[PDB]
């Protein structure tokens, strides 16, 4: 299995991406957390916003697939995707993530 | 014990090591030992039941003394709530009542360790309106295991996918049959 | 060392698991974050809730141990546990995680 | 069934595979299944009887589904006419009546697979005025087999040469004894 | 690339460390999340506080560098630093993390 | 037989070879055969008793025909005087009477061959005021063996050192326990 | 591919075995040659008869299959079957033996 | 060395192929046997004819060569050629098959 | 096991060789087929005769033995012997060829 | 070859064991030396006696055999047997020890 | 196990060394033989005396230990110690030498 | 180094061999023990005598040399010589055996 990590600038858009992702049997579960402040330099000036962070679960075979779809769907031209693979997992959730897809 | 008692399973490469583990565990908590016997191909199988916390402390002591990571331990498992259907086959092999419906489908599952077998079977029975039929445990087969289930084709495929997902690399062979013969019903 | 990742459906229950885990010298530190929305299909219908997410620290020898206890204690029958191993760590916290256990 | 029924023997490395083979064979022809069980060291043994053509079609389907050449199959056999003496030991181990003649000779045969054992024993009993005494099948011995026969020295040697000729490389050990003791008669 | 994980006992101090870290071209992005409860034994007694957790991005060559600076700057004598390396990453953000540094 | 009969033990890799050995030995001397059976994992175990000289001549013939040094033989043993306590467990597994003293200590011994097990157990019982409790022989465990004893800590350590000295490389695992639980007494 | 070699004591019986073998899609071609004298010792006496010899073609996957059927059908209790595998074959007949089965 | 096996529908044509094959120093010996009955299904119907069977000898280097020529010359579009390599042979005939070519 | 292949210029002589071969327990079975036309160049001229072809069975240990005897007995100075080893054989005839020798 | 080393508590008994050992063709030569003092602790007390020491010769194949017989015959329940293998030996005595057995 | 070989110039001194060696649980058994004539050159002259020879048993772990003590205790400045390891030994005496130490 | 083992039928002769051996700088030390009973079959009859046993020390280079001389000097036509090499030895006696030769 693996983990997909992503962010969106508004909650509703994150909900939309998660909804479209779920509709196509690409995933088993979706994880969202709001109220994220983004600080960065822009033309040399500090910024700060409020966005949401989104975490994902899937099995190792479907990771490139969800990555491809997220690239295809995400609003911003340069979209956040981070990949993580858990070291160990309980057999019950390996079965359950196989279950819900 | 709870209506779905917690079950602790450990398989070891030594018999004396299983003896110490049972002794230390029974020091740790007042759990009930179900079986401690040498099992093919010479392994030691320990079975115990009790409250979830007593079971937890039993495993505390067991893995503390087991020398984890030294290679003497091969596999281990636990389940909080054993599905009620499992319990009749748990104590002794109780051949289920004769098949009533002729158009059922059937599968057979094969694994390498008893823990994967019991865990996968428990999850599968948690899934569907499927009925267990038989199961064997590590005796005269060099520590392997197998079990069978019946049901309807769609939930059969659902269960097969769940089963591969649970088992992973420990899976040896999984299969499906749609219409078994009368000459095998009860004669499995 | 390693990282243990888990969630619970209410904050109080997460506190209880963390408390019982700490009482038995199984761990050095516990990490909780609330207000987590869980979206999934159920019989083909979308859902949404509010739960808490829990992160853990320990050393590599005690990871199976905490996993076992969490299995033994967690309320829901099929409980979230995710394992992560940091690539590098400062010697000071390797010493300190050894410290508090 | 004919007075010397045709007997189909197949030993497989998987249990589910034996299940599919039995299902497909019983689709193919209305043969009678004698036994389908997991056998040491975890193999699947399938036994069936019927008319020669029904048996033939059963093997048609069985080898069609068995995935021949993929390594899942180890050995197979068939015999058209089973010698009548074999049949009493075929169903259950019927210890033969006590030895009547004290000056008989005796041999013991050991093989690696059940098919070679049964084929060689059938041919040997086709040969001579020799009497079978005992035989064991693949249980608790990891898929091996053995059987014994008695008779007179010259036909004993004739049978031994025939036995090596039949077995070839599958033969493990073959032996002869001229004058057994009273202390082993019936106590084998 | 890699990931740097850290915590601070107050939000303002975390902002200060992030600001000083950004001023020296050591990093591309900073990630902060507040409202973190810390439970631990102290002389054998349970405790609970409210702190903030901070996540970081950089490329694999600059990880020791940010680690060194964070050691040099962090207020508490024994400071939290955790290192994580993503398994895979999109080429676009590899380019973009190279970009902003 | 003497009150502590001499006991001849040989384990072979072939069954027919054990047959010839028994035949030739019973030619050589009028000893009493106790058991000749195939044993896991397919070995042949031969047991016999008699006078020391008759036993000696039985071994004369046995090793003469055994093809010593060719690899067909794995291990062998003999004991002149079997301690009287051994004899009740020798014929059948007679579970000893329930434990009377609660503060005893206990050990468990594991070996690779039956001969080392029996020899070490005999010497250990020759040593101390220690009591044997259980023992298993090479069946369903692929030719291994194990036995247990109880006693007081100091003579326990003395016996453990004697046991390692006897066993040498054939020793697999030896252990000690000071205060066993009530939940294992009789439930070993 | 391979070659199957067999004999029968009368021509008509050989025809019958060949016919039944062909009816079940087990083979592509059959080859028979009559007027075969069989000399052997019987209880120590010389004999001589007149029989027919039968040759067969098939591909390597179907060889055990035809062997099984021939065992199942041949009249005499101990029936002649010999197996031969050609070293090389023209692609045209590999195609044609695949053809007629 | 090797063996070439072939059939023709009439004796005269087999003689012609053997003659042309010998004229070009391609072979050492030719073997023919007549009165061969050919039974096969044709559009689902049984057939029977009378043809001749032809066997050949050569050394291992010239086998592809004779195969090529036989393809080039044989009347029927899809011609019978079977190849066999003897396991052992007497040195005298190895010399003699080298002889006559 | 193996196969021995031979020819003789007259039927009676082939019978004589087979008879002498059988008398000495060298073989289990003999196979003869007459009416064989032999075409070859002789001083550059084509020839044609009528001879018989003889096939043999034995087990692999006795093959050199029969070869030696056939060399010792065959009339023509340079005698036809061809050796063939079947790929597979039924256990029943392995037993039976062991039988009759 | 090898060497067998043993002791007995009286000279006459050592003579008896040597005599019985020689009577059965188990050995070639026997070696005895008397007047041996044995000092050991017994229930924690020092002891001293007078016994005899016995040395033996045989070839490497018969060593287990003599060991077995000595076990079978020696009076004391726990009898002294020590085994030694000479590194080199003259061919003459290898022949002579083969001789006398 | 191993063997220790030593000599002393008088019987009483050998007894004393054996006694002191036994008192410290260093050994299981001691072996002495008197009436030993020692012939050697001394300033170029032949000599002859009467001494005693002493043999020892122990297990392989305690050999250096007894060697050390014998060095520490033996009267003559340059003391005889020879070490020998038996090739084979009966399990009964391996147990018994473990016994008495 | 090595060990030489020998016997003689009388004490005086053993003394003579030892004396002649020492006179030629072939050895460092000699060891004799009397009162040895020799039991053997002679024409099928048991015998018993009283002889002496002689042990020797030297270094590994001089072993063949002493063997040669002992062959050259020993009275009986077929003389006892046994060779033994100690596994380990103290450096002090390696030096001392080098010393006295």
């Amino acid at each position: 299995m693996a983990i997909i990590e992503t962010t969106t600038p508004t909650e509703e858009e994150a909900k939309a991406i998660a909804k479209k992702l779920l509709e196509n049997r690409l995933i088993a579960e979706a994880i969202i957390t709001p109220a994220l402040t983004k600080i960065y330099r822009e033309n040399g000036e500090i910024k700060s916003e409020t966005v949401t962070r989104v975490t994902l679960y899937t099995e190792e075979e479907n990771v490139p697939k969800a990555v491809t779809y997220i690239k295809a769907i995400h609003p911003d031209p340069i979209p956040p995707i981070i990949v993580i693979t858990p070291t160990d997992a309980n057999p019950a959730y390996k079965g359950w993530v196989a279950f819900e897809t | 014990d709870p209506e779905r008692p917690a079950l602790g399973i450990l398989e070891l490469s030594s018999y004396a090591r299983g003896v110490k583990v049972a002794d230390a565990a029974l020091k740790a908590a007042p759990v009930k030992l179900l079986k401690c016997e040498p099992v093919e191909p010479g392994r030691a199988l320990i079975m115990l039941l009790g409250e979830p916390e007593d079971v937890a402390k039993a495993m505390i002591a067991a893995l503390d003394v087991a020398g984890l990571g030294s290679g003497n331990l091969i596999d281990y498992a636990l389940i909080p709530e054993i599905h009620p259907q499992l319990l009749p086959f748990l104590k002794e092999y109780k051949k289920s009542e004769p098949i009533k419906d002729p158009n059922k489908a059937i599968i057979v599952a094969e694994v390498s360790t008893v823990a994967a077998a019991i865990e996968a079977a428990d999850v599968a029975l948690r899934l569907a309106n499927v009925e267990l039929t038989s199961m064997r445990l590590a005796e005269h087969i060099g520590g392997r295991a197998s079990f069978t289930l019946i049901g309807d084709k769609e939930d059969v495929e659902k269960a097969a996918r769940a089963i591969r997902g649970v088992a992973g690399e420990r899976l040896l062979d999984l299969e499906i049959i749609e219409k078994p013969v009368e000459a095998l019903i009860g004669n499995e």
